[PDB]
């Protein structure tokens, strides 16, 4: 078989192929971002007061 | 005990309010030189650990009676000198279950609300660092609004939308961008 | 439960932005900080309580981001000693 | 019949009044204060910008 089955053409085979390029390019670009603020993020709380930041909230603020 | 000090919070709201219909009032200004405005603001702090029951009910009364000072021009002086701001910072508080939360976070709104639109000029300088440091959490109420107690859920959801409406209009935020 | 995910995204990357440019600098800042949580009073109160089948994983995800991004604001900025 | 049918004593009749009369105060105190609440904010309101109080919000922010 062939000539067609489920299949598209090239002249829009290559604008799937750049726009899936495009999408991969922002979601590792989202992905590497989130990634660092978290360790950031980490890396400034491992410091001290990890539980304390929220236990006074809690005994302040209705729980 | 815990009923007298609710009936008694309750009366002092009839004494202000009636006293309002017959621009000042002296059971206000009595309510200053007793000290009692200073302690009560004082009691706003650790809200959330008091807030059907008993001590619910009681802190309704308490947030209530402070929102109708606010809404006479005399009011703002001696309640805006009580540094309320402050005191509502430490306690950090900002389907039946979650009506009564967003119940307490009107009845805030709307003591801080009616506060800076009572005085002038004078609070507006506070009004915008409340919305500044508290940011994000209002743009949520707002663009939500935007089955008994699904109906009752929402209701506070438009009256706590609207509570932070009118204190941006009030405060003239929009100037700020 | 897809739309609401996208709408505490927005208030996460400014409550980061924000948290983050206060407890920068130092005591210079904190004044301003004190007025956003004052003047903005009552929102971040539901989001410390809230957090206190894909789709729902991640739209809590975000709260717990978004309530502990105005965590690290307060403790930095010192609200408490306000009250 | 009688001498008890879902019945209850005076003891713990008495009581029930009081509870009754209690509750029934607290809600009309509640109801006349959100109703006095309401009066005066459609007092404040009804002067001008009813509506574009929150269209400035909503050109604003995000619809």
């Amino acid at each position: 078989s062939g000539t067609g089955l489920g299949e598209v053409d090239v002249d829009t085979y290559l604008s799937n192929l750049q726009t899936k390029t495009t999408l991969s390019m922002i979601a590792d670009g989202l992905e590497r971002s989130a990634r660092d603020f978290d360790a950031f993020l980490e890396e400034n709380v491992t410091l001290e007061w990890e539980a304390q930041r929220k236990r006074i909230y809690q005994h302040f603020g209705i729980k | 005990d815990t009923t007298c000090q609710t009936a008694a919070m309750i009366l002092l709201n009839a004494l202000v309010h009636t006293s309002r219909a017959s621009v000042d009032c002296p059971i206000i200004d009595a309510l200053n030189r007793l000290n009692f405005i200073g302690v009560l603001v004082d009691s706003l702090k650790e809200i959330l650990n008091e807030w059907a029951s008993p001590s619910q009910q009681y802190t309704s009364a308490k947030l209530a009676l402070l929102l109708q000072l606010c809404q006479t021009r005399q009011g703002a002086k001696y309640v805006l000198q009580a540094n309320l701001f402050r005191a509502l910072e430490q306690s950090g508080v900002f389907v039946v279950a979650l009506e009564r939360h967003y119940a307490l976070l009107v009845a805030l709104a709307r003591v801080v609300g009616a506060a800076v639109t009572a005085r002038g000029a004078h609070n507006i300088v506070q009004g915008r660092k409340f919305l500044t440091q508290h940011r994000g959490l209002v743009v949520h109420v707002l663009k939500k609004n935007a089955i008994l107690a699904q109906q009752a859920l929402e209701e506070r959801i438009e009256e706590l939308a609207e509570a932070f409406m009118l204190l941006i209009t009030a405060t003239g935020f929009l100037e700020y961008e």
